[PDB]
RNA sequence: GGUGACCACGGGUGACGGGGAAUCAGGGUUCGAUUCCGGAGAGGGAGCCUGAGAAACGGCUACCACAUCCAAGGAAGGCAGCAGGCGCGCAAAUUACCCACUCCCGACCCGGGGAGGUAGUGACGAAAAAUAACAAUACAGGACUCUUUCGAGGCCCUGUAAUUGGAAUGAGUCCACUUUAAAUCCUUUAACGAGGAUCCAUUGGAGGGCAAGUCUGGUGCCAGCAGCCGCGGUAAUUCCAGCUCCAAUAGCGUAUAUUAAAGUUGCUGCAGUUAAAAAGCUCGUAGUUGGAUCUUGGGAGCGGGCGUCCCCGCCCUCUCGGCGGGGCCCGAAGCGUUUACUUUGAAAAAAUUAGAGUGUUCAAAGCAGGCCCGAGCCGCCUGGAUACCGCAGCUAGGAAUAAUGGAAUAGGACCGCGGUUCUAUUUUGUUGGUUUUCGGAACUGAGGCCAUGAUUAAGAGGGACGGCCGGGGGCAUUCGUAUUGCGCCGCUAGAGGUGAAAUUCUUGGACCGGCGCAAGACGGACCAGAGCGAAAGCAUUUGCCAAGAAUGUUUUCAUUAAUCAAGAACGAAAGUCGGAGGUUCGAAGACGAUCAGAUACCGUCGUAGUUCCGACCAUAAACGAUGCCGACCGGCGAUGCGGCGGCGUUAUUCCCAUGACCCGCCGGGCAGCUUCCGGGAAACCAAAGUCUUUGGGUUCCGGGGGGAGUAUGGUUGCAAAGCUGAAACUUAAAGGAAUUGACGG
RNA sequence: AGAAGACGGUCGAACUUGACUAUCUAGAGGAAGUAAAAGUCGUAACAAGGUUUCCGUAGGUGAACCUGCGGAAGGAUCAUUA
């Protein structure tokens, strides 16, 4: 079930069985880094990546064909966001709704809803810290939310 | 659904104790406020002095006059009613007697047709009102 | 959320057996979900099974036999010594005849029967009859 | 600084703690003032002397409270020690004898001990056990028997009344003995001691529960009985008695505390739609609970028999191996985590509990006791076990389940070689000097190798991405007729309203019709067992702003999750305050109706409000009277969204898409029909199922009905009130679902 | 060798005031709730209970109750037709 929403959706990727690379698959595990290198200094997160290293070279996984994860390749080149993707968009989502609030103070669902994401970002936080991927003092404030994101 | 965890016996034992004010015989066996309010004092007999001699109306379904005394206690000087429990034990009763009370059989809750009265006579004048409505010993004249 | 993988697959397999099947299919596929059906099915309680192997948590198909009353599962693993085995036969078991209680210890996952005749306790799992 | 929701601190205790006692499926629940161990006190505090040991009290000092004698100048107190008193009470013994036993004290074989022993009172309680047995007559009864009912006796047990009818014994009188420090009791044993064996068994009952009378007299809703149902108003099986029966029995009744009963406190093991009950909804820290995954498989004779059953051996390293150089051997050091867990061992007072032995005359008990004596037996054989003793702590095994770690910007492991500070010791034995690099440890640079090092990616979650979707939210904008009012026009005496009326408006032109204007509300029909939203709730057009579910995904992170005390956001209507606006409707109020009355229901007005902005309030039958997450367990037809397929019809064009339908499939929803899945008290519910075959995780919450959501305290609020929240007392039912009847304007 | 006694210090009973904290209890009067029952007034709930009932809220009335707004069916409708 979802964790702010009473929904029980199902939708996610299926993987297949086979784990090995395609023989079609022309493209070599340097061919596939150096591409990977290309589109993360064009300024784009590994979700993004992926999505556009499957969909116009026709790379299956790119753990399958080098090994291992795109985030493990960025992090390892020393090119990847300190801030994890899935924190960043989620101070992101709370800027934008902090500034719709502004204008709009009758928004009650508006207010609602971020106290939902804010939830979601001291969880993922908190989650992160014991990780030691954010620093152990790194607080998430919403009045330097703004200049903490872009 | 209860928890079973493991770790929540903290959990299971003060929701017990919790829960157990809720019921009537736990509470007034710990209160205090029931051994307070007897007028025994948690005491299955007591000594008093008869005041007066009373009768009382039955329910509504009976009629009679139960026949009962008024007698205040020798310790702490409550005044209660204790019934007269035979045929014509009353007769012998009569002013300023010392008499035993016992409870009537249910624990301070009322018995029978008779309204509010908690208490019944065991010994007048230190002579068993069993004896004296039996004849086997006399009021000492 | 999903807790207790041996407690989901222990109650299809009750579900399925009420309801007649043949054959019954357990989602998350675990060690001791295989340890147990292993006791289960040496004693004679249940038939051969497989092991779908997904690169996930496999699957487990169990051919049933049409001869288990119950595979009920203590979910909270109390520590059940020797000298306490004796209640939980009572408490679970339907008869002193037959029935089994499954407890892992550490010999392995094992019935009562031979925990008590290798002389070892440990966390009691489940039972069936 | 320390301690606290893992409950500090404070308060209460009708709390000395424990060994233990009661109840006894298991689990538990109560009680432990009380003889054993530890502690504390000697009327309340306090301070001291001596002594090894005292903050001693049958030691002192002072004060406080009582209180003793006095010649009034003074003196002397501590029974919660044994007796015995007063008081208090429902509630508890003799102002007895003795160191004989167990021990203790002392300079001590000798003295002393209200420690202790003995006896007295003693129905606390526990064990044993009298109040009668036998024989033969009569009358029944028995499968009785003999002829097959009819009569008897070759048989068996009871019964009723009898010179029966003569045997046995105690309970008592009472000699001696015995015991004992002296006694007493008991055990022996002389002599008496039983035929209403009058040497006298009682306490409660007889409608049901619950064993036992539809007996007789009295009473007559009175007296009374009755724990609960109930009995009693004239032939009462229930009262008062007589008789007869029943129950237990030297014991039975009653009151009260407590235990089982009570699965009515529920961990085992209760419930929460309608009975009592799930917070209005969501977030959320403590707390609790958490997907899968890392050694499996194979062996050698010993082997539950390779006897393919398998006792089972499983086919860590380095240091002297203590039997500076022997193979005949097994000790010193650490764990290639830390725990939890389980097994073993050690240590765990006795009594009590269970339990071994033991004829105490049996038994409760107790820890004793048994064998031979042919009389020299000029003494032999034993026992005084064992189990259990939680939790915590100690020791050694095992490593399944559970938690926790290692190497990720490599400041990673191993193997060696460079690179720096001191130090055990030598003997370069006449001292002195020693080289002592002497051996090792101090900091470090360049390497080789590690298969060099990241489990998978949950029909877990988060996030990204794509197209859509929706009375979701906010802001602005737009339209609609209606209502009300107003301005001009036309003809008329009515209009309005009701069951009938009336109040009210009306030749001043009411109502009606027409053309217009203004205002503030409200978004019909389309509108559905349809959508969205966490609920409350959300419906004119268009734009902007963020948001969201579902579907699609061979994208990304890798456990980030579920529920949640404390805390927090939102929260219909009504209500409060401030400012605008007030069309309609409309609490209050007035009048008119109606009625016996009518403070109402009906009608005409009409205040607050209803509308907007801001600030409060936090409550609804806030309902699905129904927690959330997860798993599983029937069928069928629809419907909303998204996606995937396919005959065909349609839209346009020149083909495909792409829309409108049609036939299916998948997933997430709102629901529906049916079913002997199953459940439930049923109504009913595919959840309210998977429940005595009882345990997926986790919140809240109920404990007969009232009093009562009251009182009081605290806290919130401008108030109204909200949150939290008893007790005394009272009561035998209150309730739920179904059934039949009766009744219904 | 040495008694009374005196200074200072320290324990410190006891007393006075004050504060806090636990219980117990008196009280003119007021306001409830129970029980009794046979009283007066009306008939609010039960049938569409004669205005359907009930919930929250606010106002009002001898009394039960009435009324406004929003809600629920535990309703007197599981249904109302292109
Ligand atoms: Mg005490
Ligand atoms: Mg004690
Ligand atoms: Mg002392
Ligand atoms: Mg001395
Ligand atoms: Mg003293
Ligand atoms: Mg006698
Ligand atoms: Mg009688
Ligand atoms: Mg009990
Ligand atoms: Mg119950
Ligand atoms: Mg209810
Ligand atoms: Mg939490
Ligand atoms: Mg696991
Ligand atoms: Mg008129
Ligand atoms: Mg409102
Ligand atoms: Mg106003
Ligand atoms: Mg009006
Ligand atoms: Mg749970
Ligand atoms: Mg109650
Ligand atoms: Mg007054
Ligand atoms: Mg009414
Ligand atoms: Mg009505």
């Amino acid at each position: 079930g979802r964790m702010h929403a009473p929904g029980k959706g199902l939708s996610q990727s299926a993987l297949p069985y086979r784990r090995s690379v395609p023989t079609w698959l022309k493209l070599t595990s340097d061919d596939v880094k150096e591409q990977i290198y290309k589109l993360a200094k064009k300024g784009l997160t590994p979700s993004q990546i992926g999505v556009i290293l499957r969909d116009s070279h026709g790379v299956a996984q790119v753990r399958f064909v080098t090994g291992n994860k795109i985030l493990r390749i960025l992090k390892s080149k020393g090119l990847a966001p300190d801030l994890p993707e899935d924190l960043y968009h989620l101070i992101k989502k709370a800027v934008a709704v902090r500034k719709h609030l502004e204008r709009n103070r009758k928004d009650k669902d508006a207010k609602f809803r971020l106290i939902l994401i804010e939830s979601r970002i001291h969880r993922l936080a908190r989650y992160y810290k014991t990780k030691r991927v954010l620093p152990p003092n790194w607080k998430y404030e919403s009045s330097t939310a703004s200049a903490l994101v872009a | 659904g209860k928890c079973r965890g493991l770790r929540t016996a903290r959990k299971l034992r003060s929701h017990r104790r919790d829960q157990k004010w809720h019921d009537k015989q736990y509470k007034k066996a710990h209160l205090g406020t029931a051994l307070k309010a007897n007028p025994f004092g948690g005491a299955s007999h007591a000594k008093g002095i008869v005041l007066e001699k009373v009768g009382v109306e039955a329910k509504q379904p009976n009629s009679a006059i139960r026949k009962c005394v008024r007698v205040q206690l020798i310790k702490n000087g409550k005044k209660i009613t204790a019934f007269v429990p035979n045929d014509g034990c009353l007769n012998f009763i009569e002013e300023n007697d010392e008499v035993l009370v016992a409870g009537f059989g249910r624990k301070g809750h009322a018995v029978g047709d008779i309204p509010g009265v908690r208490f019944k006579v065991v010994k007048v004048a230190n002579v068993s009102l069993l004896a004296l409505y039996k004849g086997k010993k006399e009021r000492p004249r | 959320v999903r807790m207790n993988v041996l407690a989901d697959a222990l109650k299809s397999i009750n579900n399925a057996e009420k309801r007649g099947k043949r054959q019954v299919l357990i989602r998350p596929c675990s060690k001791v979900i295989v340890r147990f059906l292993t006791v289960m099915m040496k004693h004679g309680y249940i038939g051969e099974f497989e092991i779908i192997d997904d690169h996930r948590a496999g699957k487990i198909v169990v051919n049933l036999t049409g001869r288990l009353n119950k595979c009920g599962v203590i979910s909270p693993r109390f520590d059940v010594q020797l000298k306490d085995l004796e209640k939980w036969q009572n408490n679970l078991l339907p008869s002193r005849q037959f029935g089994f209680i499954v407890l892992t210890t550490s010999a392995g996952i094992m019935d009562h029967e031979e925990a008590r005749r290798k002389h070892t306790g440990g966390k009691i799992l489940g039972f069936f009859f």
